[PDB]
């Protein structure tokens, strides 16, 4: 295909398979031609919701003929990540719920148990597939069950540690299980590292390896597939796929193809801080970026292209790329890692281990901070402040716009130590950014208005919704910049003057910065009541980022009601 | 940009056919940046083999192509500065497969010399002699009806000697037709220390000369327009470049101070 | 040898190799005799201060032969987990202070930064040798230094797969650096995975392999290393040593002589292991999983009677969360026994593979607070805190040996995701009640009724608490739960006292203190509130009790704070 169609196509056939049970009664030599009829509806309706793309369509052929052959819901199929299962969904009673995908209310953006039993396993991250199926495999057979248990994994997916433990485990206990490496030579960039270069290796780790097989000959597909599904113990089958088969445009740009917007302001943060680190680059020699195959997301690109012998991909591996910056800051050279709040989870060892513990000189560029939008809670990055600011020798920052992350990710370099600064997906309020590269303050909060009876901390990102309400109830606000070291000095002489403290952060309330400064009021006895405003203690449904937030109360009209509800 | 000095002589298909300024001018504009990289290479390799002052000449690979490319050398007359960053211009002007020679006995010699060379317009060493020299060769051209260009290129260590100062203040009043390039990286040998390089136009044009910069020193396409305009004025002209100390070689963009010069590699 | 010798060895050789430089200027026909001296310097100066043991004298002649061929501390050597590196310590100008090793204001348990220009990097977890051998590698490239890159991994820290992370990436990047295998077979326990059995057996993954060779043969290893110090690009070296080489008892009981002691009350851990059992005994469904720490978790008798439901998945803390999260989609009741400092290694997995599906996974947090001898590498300082903020868990905090096992009885039965953290050692050795009932979630226990201020106790500091409130008239209660909170309490005591004090052994930032004091500022509740618990620094390894102290977590030290604050 050329063009994404507009209107529903005629699909008389995936409309007889809209579940697994009713796929299976099709016969074979149908099964092409749902192939073709199951990519022109994915290609409609993605072009309807927008959503990932050209992953979906590499396993169009496979997803046919796991549920073909496999006795799935009572077979386990587990997918890996999730973004290349809208197929999988199509096949399993949610085709005409598919109008609803990444929408408030509606189908999620990747596999979820409580969304439909043909879901086993809620995936977003990465790497997850192998552990899950073999811990199925095993309650399944020490229940007497005769289940299948499978894992589609796919090449970028299989760099992870977690995957390597999960191969060796497997074989340990000699499970029954299948493994399916979907092997399209890609991640979201290109695939880099060791393991993306071999593709026995898993043959030498306890698993029977079968192929490469062409991932898209249906025939050939069914015929292993079936042989594989009754043989015993771990089973490992190389598939090969291309990423946006069938559409020649993403077949011809992979990259853009990743995901697409639904068919027909200011920069965006990581443009901001991919900007930051070309300048910084140009000035020292001696920083170095790291992304966890996120160039394109954390936005590593012009640097990637500008400096490319300090620049580097450690693929999906988050543990590696946090202990690999601290052997650079042994050396004198100043890593940058570029990870998202919610992948930085994995690395959390690292970062307390390897660079707090030693006071590394390291600094850490924290995307996606809070709320993330359509993806979920699955990426939301609601934790970073309460995980980190606990950790001993960490400066937590907070940039509130475009000027104040350029300026405290400088004043985070220049520290000579472990250093965080934390901001959201898409763009700000748009402020003038200057050009300089000057740090700020360590520790010290800016006043940015001066009212009365109530004072706004605000950590981040919400200060333009904050001004906005300050100057509704004439009130203080002030933009807090860090969470560790706290401004105690600014924070005691407004507890003293004003008769109310709201705090708001775009970071779960528990452990969050805004109960840093319940800490401090509480060591000092400065009784002042306080109003913490920030994400709840639940997983917060996906939706547009504007209705997550009014959700959580993090707009002008949940922080105003708020204010005037405790006053 | 890389780790390790070539052990053997790198192919530079192009550089080979730019052995004189005539011929590096007959190359198209879209070919200045794949010379440069192979500048750089042969460089790294000829100066690995001998010895010799290294930083400085990695950081004027472009600044010295585009000045051959721009100017009619060797009827324009050009003066680098010390000459301890003119492995470049030898490399350019019929002494590329001579290189080997360097500061060897009989060889060529470790800067530019008049003797050596009809493109070394004056043999230099000491520093801060560029102007002074650029300046007489541009009254005597003019004295004697000949239009030919004078092109001093400084450095900002150069650059603050008195005798410099007396060079730029004499220029002024005579309204000479010459080009004085700064090429300004923050270093000497050490850290450049002193009151000149904290301010590095203003105090340049109170003096009588036209400033233009800064300007981006490893930028070939905006150093070739840069220079074609000035080229094409006349009077006192002062272009500020900007370039860094062993551009190209990470372990001298992180230790320009021990990469001033180097050691003959031993295997 | 059969004795540890009791007297101070005699030592020539050794005596004139206390730096390797020195070392370096012995002949080799010195160094097998230097083997012999050094690994007697060893068993004396081990049983003279107790600490790790056996994998040591598996290295004593690696060690001897790196520093003898390598150019350090200019070539960089990095240890994995450092438990084996006391020979190291020894040549490398530390071996008359060997004496104050694991002691307050001596040296470390592992190698240090801080300690040492020896010592690279700073370890104590495992399977980081790799990743940071590679960006001092990286570093040292673009620097144009000569300097070598050299990471010495057991086979037990390779099963991490943040080691195959940093294998792959060097093999990418074209590493010139050294990784040398030390394969003994064994982890603490026995190795477990498919990767030990292909080890048993005899790289394609970008590496060039040599070996394998005797660890034990200097000869060998001498010239082996010479030939690798110069080969370009990633070089993996297979060395094969015995655990416990030269000990005749450790060599045949290498599990107890990994660690050895110098020279009443059930440990929780052992309350731990014996609930296991109880629980398995009454539920089929039950499955207990520990990442290679079978001996210190205590899992031992559970293991041995039911090996169908015990699963050991080597030193993979990330696979260990994900398998029994998988373990509970079909309904069985997994059990992670992990420690606090190891479960931040599998920090996202249990967010985002049980938490946010709710799962329904018991985590058994051990070595909760601070943990003595390791020191701060092996701290559980944090899980109160980076636990309380993820939505969906219950988080309880035991304060003695009945409590733990009720606890642990609450959260298994709980349907969902749970932690019972509790600390290294042993209790105040109260009755345990032999029956397996849960306790009312969400409940603290009033352990004592006084007036004016009030202690809030999360966990074992419960018993010092009591004897600050037998002199003051306190009221103290038993906490039981971080989250859900008792907030029907607290409400009630911050009306009748007036002072609340929050005891937990966690960090003070984020911790179960926070917890209440977020509790009061949501109702407007005003009542002064102290917070004590572990400050904001890495406290220096000494005795537990010493630790504690310095922390103010004995009943002096919750004393003086409450007297001052009131
Ligand atoms: C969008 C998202 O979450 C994806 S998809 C993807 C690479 C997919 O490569 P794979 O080969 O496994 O599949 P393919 O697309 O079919 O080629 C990454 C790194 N991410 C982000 C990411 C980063 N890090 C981790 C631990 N998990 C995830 N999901
Ligand atoms: C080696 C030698 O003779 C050099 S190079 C140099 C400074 C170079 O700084 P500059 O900015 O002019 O050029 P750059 O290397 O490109 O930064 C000095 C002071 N010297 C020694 C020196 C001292 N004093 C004088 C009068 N002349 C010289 N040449
Ligand atoms: C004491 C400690 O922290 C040790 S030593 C050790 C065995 C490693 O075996 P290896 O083969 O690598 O070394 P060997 O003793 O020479 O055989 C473990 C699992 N541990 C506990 C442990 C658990 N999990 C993690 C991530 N790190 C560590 N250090
Ligand atoms: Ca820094
Ligand atoms: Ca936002
Ligand atoms: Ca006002
Ligand atoms: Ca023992
Ligand atoms: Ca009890
Ligand atoms: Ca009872
Ligand atoms: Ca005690
Ligand atoms: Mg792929
Ligand atoms: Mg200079
Ligand atoms: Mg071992
Ligand atoms: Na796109
Ligand atoms: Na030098």
């Amino acid at each position: 295909l050329h063009e994404i169609p507009r209107e529903r196509p005629a699909t008389p056939l995936l409309d007889r398979a809209s579940s697994p049970a009713e796929l299976r009664r099709l016969g074979e030599a149908d099964l092409e031609t749902l192939a073709d009829e199951l990519r022109q509806y994915l290609l409609y309706t993605v072009g309807q919701t927008g959503g990932h793309f050209g992953a979906g369509l590499g396993v169009v052929e496979l997803t046919i003929a796991l549920h073909y052959v496999f006795d799935t819901p009572d077979d386990r199929l587990v997918w890996d990540v999730g973004h290349q299962a809208y197929p999988h969904k199509i096949l399993t009673e949610r085709r005409e719920l598919m109008g609803t995908l990444r929408q408030k209310n509606g189908l999620a953006a990747f596999p979820r148990r409580a969304e439909s039993e043909y879901d086993t396993f809620g995936v977003g991250h990465s790497s997850t597939s192998i552990s899950a199926a073999l811990g199925m495999a095993i309650a399944a057979r020490l229940q007497g069950k005769e289940r299948k248990s499978v894992a589609v994994i796919g090449d970028g997916a299989l760099t992870a540690g977690m995957a390597f433990e999960a191969l060796n485990h497997a074989s340990e206990v000699d499970a029954d299980m299948l493994v399916i490496l979907n092997d399209n030579d890609m991640s979201i960039s290109h695939n880099v590292g060791g393991l993306s270069n071999y593709l026995t290796l898993f043959e030498e780790l306890g698993w029977n390896y079968i192929g490469p097989i062409d991932g898209h000959d249906l025939p050939t597909l069914v015929a292993t597939l079936r042989n594989m599904r009754d043989m015993k113990g771990p089973q490992f089958l190389h598939v090969v796929t291309k990423k946006g088969k069938g559409f020649a445009p993403a077949e011809l740009d992979p990259i853009g193809y990743h995901a697409i917007t639904k068919l027909e302001g200011g920069p965006k943060y990581s443009s901001v801080f991919g900007q930051w680190l070309c300048d910084m680059a140009a000035q020292d020699a001696r920083l170095l970026g790291i992304t966890p195959a996120m160039k394109e997301g954390s936005d590593l690109v012009a640097f990637s292209e500008r400096y490319p012998e300090r620049y580097f991909d450690v693929a999906i591996a988050e543990q590696h790329a946090v202990t690999l910056a601290a052997g650079m800051a042994c050396e004198g050279m100043k890593p940058v890692v570029a990870i998202y709040s919610t992948f930085l989870q994995r690395a959390y060892d690292q970062l307390i281990h390897d660079v707090a513990v030693q006071h590394l000189d390291v600094l850490f560029a924290i995307d996606r901070a809070g709320l993330v939008g359509e993806d979920g809670p699955t990426h939301a990055g609601s934790f970073d402040i309460s995980y980190l600011r606990c950790i001993p020798g960490m400066l937590v920052m907070t940039p509130s716009d475009e000027d104040e992350l350029r300026k405290l990710l400088t004043t985070g370099y220049l520290f000579d130590g472990p250093a965080a600064v934390r901001y959201p997906r898409g763009s700000g309020p748009n402020h003038p950014i200057d050009p300089d590269l000057q740090p700020v303050e360590i520790g010290k909060g800016v006043v940015r208005r001066r009212g009365g009876r109530v004072a706004l901390l605000v950590f981040g990102v919400q200060l333009a919704e904050a001004m906005k309400v300050a100057e509704s109830l004439d009130a203080t606000v002030v933009d807090m910049r860090f969470v560790k070291p706290l401004d105690e000095a600014l924070v005691r002489e407004l507890a003293g003057s004003h008769e109310l403290l709201v705090t708001i952060e775009e970071n779960a309330v528990m452990g969050g910065a805004g109960s840093a400064v319940g800490e401090f009021l509480a060591s000092e006895g400065l009784e002042v009541p306080l109003l913490q405003l920030g994400l709840p203690d639940y997983y917060v449904e996906h939706a547009k980022p504007s209705e997550m937030l009014a959700e959580c109360g993090l707009d002008a009209a949940g922080i105003e009601k708020a204010v005037r509800q405790r006053l | 940009t890389l780790h390790e000095i070539p052990r053997e002589r790198p192919a530079t298909p192009l550089l080979d056919r730019a052995s004189s300024p005539a011929e590096l001018r007959r190359l198209g504009e879209a070919d200045l940046e794949t010379l440069a990289d192979e500048l750089r290479q042969y460089l790294l390799y000829t100066v690995g083999q001998t010895g010799g002052h290294f930083g400085a000449g990695l950081g004027v690979v472009e600044l010295t192509i585009a000045l051959h490319y721009v100017f009619d050398t060797p009827d324009d007359r050009l003066v680098w500065d010390v000459g301890h960053q003119a492995y470049p211009h030898k490399i350019l002007t019929e002494r590329r497969e001579l290189m080997g020679t360097l500061r060897q006995k009989n060889g060529l010699a470790a800067f530019p010399r008049r003797a050596e060379s009809e493109y070394d317009t004056f043999g230099v060493g000491h520093s801060s002699t560029s102007i002074s020299a650029a300046l007489g060769m541009a009254i005597a051209a003019r004295l004697q009806g000949k239009e030919r260009k004078s092109v001093a290129v400084i450095g900002d260590g150069a650059l603050t000697a008195g005798m410099a100062f007396e060079a730029l203040n004499h220029a002024s009043e005579v309204d000479a037709d010459m080009l004085v390039i700064l090429n300004d990286n923050d270093m000497s040998i050490s850290h450049n220390v002193g009151g000149l390089s904290n301010y590095l136009g203003t105090l340049f044009e109170e003096l009588g000369w036209n400033y233009i910069g800064p300007i981006d020193g490893h930028d070939l396409p905006t150093l070739v327009a840069t220079l074609r305009n000035m080229r094409d004025m006349k009077g006192p002209q002062f272009l500020h470049v900007v370039t860094k100390k062993g551009k190209g070689f990470a372990p001298a963009e992180l230790d320009p101070i021990g990469y001033h010069a180097i050691t003959k590699l031993e295997a």
